């Protein structure tokens, strides 16, 4: 929705576009690991006027890319007045928490069985207790595929949700195919409408 | 030697005792080794001979023909029928005859499986399971056994060769087994012959 | 430059020996084989100061060229090999060709004097051993989906480290198709291979490009 | 950064020139207390070859070193300076007058020879622009193709220090691909002619600078053992190090047995290199510990190799990564403790190395860091292709919503307009 609000053709800059762009960067930092590229058909005023006006948000993404939580904390405290002025303070806190989650998600690619103290030292959480909290939350929300061993104080990453033999996938693919079929009948209607009307 | 002796036994210029002499040596070459493929073709060609039915070991060739695992009885029968130089156990364990008998027994176990453990094939042919794996791998090395060996799971699988397109070939065979159902209609019981040739075919 | 001057003396086999010798220096047994081959022929022409030796190197060349098919097989070597001194070479080619390591090594160990004295034989023998063990392994591997490294060690009768080195060597060969658990020391081979899998993805990709061509145009004004 | 594993006696013997000055430069950059005596030997060297400007520069930096020798334990022969400089300028006028005389004599062999010799004396001055004039007026003023080759050889000897590889490589390729090498002979039919191996060294320096090192080693493959002589660039131990280690760093194991063991042209060069040969033996026998050990030992001495110094850090990192791939390849489950013993490392720092490789490269695995053990992984292509195809279906549906709403507002061609 924010992306579609930015793409709108524009000769003048409106405050709706500015705020949607700021919130676009925030939601893209939460949902994805980085800022999603806007299409080439986006207005010129976005890259000329809106981009340098919301400088703090691109600065926030610049500090987000270094994967350092304390530095992002320092930058959130730096421009805190600007983020509260736009009335989006809260989403930037979700960005901080998503950065922590991104740092715990980066551990699956390299580790299999990792200590809670090692995780607290690498992700920067202070204590194995907060590491256990974060891992448990992430398993419950379906963000990581891991298990907790309290006896040894270890975290065991599995990383195997599906082998693609369930009917579940059959039903998933059936539903996704029905969506593509709907789009094609919709696309057939759009194409027919355009063929009717032709130029003279 | 089997093709030598057999097609010397089929020629008619030679004396008749010498024809059946070449024939009985072709039967020696039947039983002393296990069957290679053209070998087995020549053995079945020997099986079509009434003069081989005149020979002493036609029951041995009969059990070769019916793909039968050779037990010790007919083993000792044709062991009474050998020449002592053909009874050579030259430090190979059991004899060339007998090792080839074990070859034919594993061969019949191959022709009838699709998998068998090293243990079930071992106790099947009265051999150790490790020796079953060993000699089975030596026959796959000889190629006349074919499949795939899982040492860890302990099973010499044969190439199982069974799936759903094979079952579609079995669907065409199910058309021919509706024809075999007509054969059961005409065949299995005579009251069933009359009444089923009435009911299933005319009604 | 022999090409330049052509007399035809008795000595002809010796120089041809040198070419093989050069290939002894080099280790290019392919050329040495022809060298000793013709040289041995010339020796037959001359006599046997060197003849048996030439044959020894020739057989050595055959093993290093790794083509045992015609060891003695010209016309003459077959009767020549009968010379018991040299007959051991026949045994080598046999045990090598037949790949009986016990027998082959037996001839090596038993006859240090006959076989082993040659520094080239002594030199190349390990390489030769690698080749033999490699082939025996090849024979061993085909039926197996999965195998134990220690099983192989016991089988081949060589050290596990040696086994691993040889296995890795086989991987270099691109012979082994499967992964090895180094910790567990076992080998799993992709006995049942399938290049079946790609096509679904490939068709998907082709369609994706189709989508690309379709989308860029349509979405684009 | 001081490595005492250098041989300056050989570089005094096998070499001379600016590199005798320049490797001291890396001494002057990083490797001190190996400086003052070779500075004075280089100062006595620049007492020859007509050079006074750089003579006084070596006297100046030797005075700097003398100020450093107010703590640790220079020569300006001004009579020589003025005498040699006036002789050199008067001989410049002599050879300008002789250039007039020989244009009066009109021998393009001798005229272009004078252009070559004047560019040689501007190398003797350090006037690379004036030597560029002279060889630029020796450029298309030759008689045979061999003389164009010799001209480009002299320009490449300048290009040792030019290294401006846009058109400096046009001169390098003007010696390489242009002059139909020895007019379809190959440096006159089995080269002893130190030209193509100079093109090996020139492409080595060039794609050292221009960083396509695979083609550089591809050049460095087939050097000839016959000549092996130049007192600034070509000694066969050093060029042997160049070719062997660039080929070890840039080429796959297919070619590492197929073109490194088989490289008979370069074979005697590795006969000059026993340690490179032993590193080759250990790496091909996957003996990672002592191989990467000797690698990183001579890494400091190839950091003493001034031009290889920035690139040896990249390439021995690649060779260590190549060794790690050589370990990781043939298994399904490798102990990292075995790997810690094999690569002379710990588990966890080794794990971070492997994680750095996990970021892009060939480590397909999961490490049970509860047990701290590697477990190599075959990523299933069925799972991979089904995954990417159905994620393509999800992106297909996001682009569906995109095109539906976007064309529902813009197939109308109606937008946020000017008011």
């Amino acid at each position: 929705f924010y992306e579609q609000a930015i793409t709108t053709p524009a000769m003048a800059v409106s405050h709706i576009m500015l705020e949607s762009y700021k919130k676009y960067i925030l939601v893209s930092l939460i949902l994805l690991g980085k800022v999603q590229q806007l299409p080439k058909y986006t207005s010129q005023i976005v890259g000329r006027f809106i981009k340098p006006l919301s400088n703090a948000y691109h600065e926030l993404a610049q500090v987000y890319s270094t994967n350092n939580p304390s530095e992002l904390r320092n930058l959130v405290n730096k421009h805190s007045e600007t983020f509260t002025r736009d009335n989006n303070m809260g989403l930037v806190k979700q960005c901080l928490s998503s950065l922590y989650k991104k740092n715990i998600q980066r551990l699956t690619k390299t580790f299999l069985t990792l200590s809670l103290q090692d995780m607290a030292s690498r992700v920067q959480l202070s204590g194995p207790q907060e590491a256990e909290k974060y891992v448990l939350h992430m398993i419950e929300d379906g963000e990581i595929f891991a298990s907790i061993n309290q006896k040894d104080g270890m975290v065991s990453f599995h990383d195997n949700p599906e082998k693609y033999n369930n009917p579940a996938m059959l039903h998933n693919i059936d539903q996704e195919m029905l969506k593509c079929i709907e789009l094609d009948e919709r696309l057939k209607a759009m194409d027919q409408e355009i063929t009717v009307n032709p130029q003279f | 030697a089997a093709q030598r002796y057999n097609e010397l036994s089929y020629k008619t210029i030679v004396h008749e005792s010498e024809r059946l002499e070449a024939l009985k040596h072709a039967l020696h070459c039947t039983i002393l080794a296990s069957a290679g493929q053209q070998r087995s073709r020549m053995l079945a060609t020997l099986f079509k001979d009434e003069r081989c039915q005149q020979l002493a070991a036609y029951g041995i060739l009969e059990k070769m023909y019916l793909d039968r695992i050779i037990r010790g009885n007919q083993l000792q029968e044709f062991a009474a029928m050998l020449m002592p130089h053909q009874k050579a156990t030259t430090a190979d364990g059991s004899s060339i005859l007998d090792r080839a008998v074990i070859e034919h027994n594993l061969l019949s176990a191959s022709k009838l499986y699709n998998n068998i453990t090293f243990e079930e094939l071992g106790a099947l042919l009265e051999i150790p399971a490790a020796k079953a794996e060993k000699i089975a791998s030596q026959m796959i090395t000889e190629g006349r056994m074919n499949g795939f060996i899982d040492q860890i799971d302990g099973i010499v699988h044969f190439e199982t060769r069974e799936a759903l397109p094979t079952w579609d070939k079995q669907i065409q065979s199910l058309c021919f087994q509706v024809n075999n159902l007509l054969e059961k209609i005409s065949q299995t019981a005579p009251e069933w012959t009359a009444q089923a040739m009435e009911a299933q075919m005319a009604q | 430059h022999i090409k330049s001057a052509i007399p035809h003396p008795l000595i002809m086999g010796v120089i041809r020996e040198c070419g093989g010798k050069m290939h002894l220096r080099e280790g290019e047994f392919e050329k040495a084989h022809t060298d000793f081959f013709e040289a041995f022929k010339n020796y037959d022409e001359s006599g046997s100061p060197r003849r048996t030796t030439c044959l020894k190197y020739l057989v050595l060349a055959n093993m290093l060229m790794k083509s045992g098919i015609n060891p003695f097989d010209s016309q003459e070597a077959k009767p020549y090999k009968n010379d018991p001194e040299i007959l051991a070479m026949t045994n080598l080619v046999s045990a090598y060709q037949n790949n009986d390591i016990t027998e082959f090594e037996k001839i090596l160990k038993t006859n240090h004097s006959n076989i082993m004295d040659d520094p080239f034989i002594r030199e190349h023998i390990e390489e030769l051993l690698r080749n033999i063990r490699t082939q025996v392994l090849i024979k061993l591997i085909k039926p197996y989906t999965r195998i134990h490294i220690p099983f192989i060690s016991k089988e081949l009768n060589i050290d596990v480290a040696d086994v691993e080195s040889l296995l890795v060597q086989c991987i270099l060969d691109n012979t082994i198709h499967g992964r090895i658990d180094q910790v567990n020391q076992l080998l799993e081979l992709d006995h049942q291979k399938r290049g079946g899998a790609r096509y679904t993805a490939l068709d998907k990709w082709t369609n994706q490009l189709n989508s690309l061509n379709q989308a860029v145009v349509s979405k684009l004004a | 950064v001081e490595n005492p594993s250098l041989d300056l006696e050989q570089y005094a013997a096998s070499y001379s020139g600016l590199m005798r000055i320049e490797r001291l430069q890396f001494i002057a950059d990083h490797c001190p207390t190996l400086r003052v005596e070779a500075l004075k030997m280089a100062l006595s060297f620049v007492q020859r070859t007509f050079n006074v400007d750089m003579y006084e520069e070596i006297h100046r930096k030797l005075s700097e070193a003398t100020r450093e020798l107010q703590n640790a334990p220079p020569a300006l022969d001004t009579a020589w300076v003025e005498a040699t400089r006036k002789k050199a300028l008067l001989k410049l006028e002599k050879l300008d007058t002789d250039l007039k005389n020989y244009k009066g004599n009109s021998i393009k062999e001798s005229i272009r020879r004078g252009h070559d010799d004047l560019g040689d004396h501007y190398l003797d001055c350090g006037d690379l622009s004036n030597a560029l004039k002279c060889y630029s007026r020796a450029r298309d003023y030759c008689t045979s193709a061999k003389h164009v080759i010799n001209m480009c050889l002299n320009v490449i000897k300048v290009s040792v220090y030019l290294q401006n590889w846009s058109h400096v490589l046009s001169y390098v390729s003007k010696a390489e691909s242009t002059p139909e090498i020895a007019e379809q002979r190959g440096e006159r039919d089995s080269q002893t002619q130190a030209i193509l191996t100079k093109l090996k060294c020139a492409a080595g320096l060039a794609e050292l600078a221009a960083r396509k090192y695979k083609q550089a080693a591809k050049c460095l493959l087939l050097a000839s053992f016959d000549h092996c002589d130049f007192p600034e660039l070509l000694s066969p131990s050093n060029v042997a190090i160049y070719g062997g280690l660039c080929a070890l760093a840039t080429f796959d194991r297919q070619e590492l047995q197929r073109n490194v063991i088989s490289s008979s042209s370069f074979k005697l060069f590795l006969e000059l290199e026993p340690q490179v040969r032993d590193i080759i033996f250990k790496f091909y026998e996957s003996k990672y510990a002592s191989c990467l050990k000797m690698l990183d030992e001579m890494k400091d001495n190839l950091l003493l190799d001034m031009y290889l110094a920035p690139h040896v850090r990249t390439l021995y990192t690649q060779i260590r990564n190549r060794a790690l791939i050589q370990y990781f390849s043939p298994y399904v489950s490798a102990d990292m403790h075995r790997m810690a013993a094999a690569f002379n490392t710990t588990v966890a720092a080794l794990e971070d190395e492997l994680t750095q490789l996990i970021l892009e490269g060939l480590i397909s695995a999961r490490v049970d860091s509860h047990s701290k053990i590697l477990y190599a992984r075959d990523v299933d292509q069925r799972s991979t292709t089904f995954e990417k195809s159905l994620l393509m279906g999800k992106e297909f549906q996001r682009r569906a919503k995109a095109m539906m709403l976007r064309a529902a507002v813009l197939r109308n061609q109606i937008h946020v307009k000017s008011p």
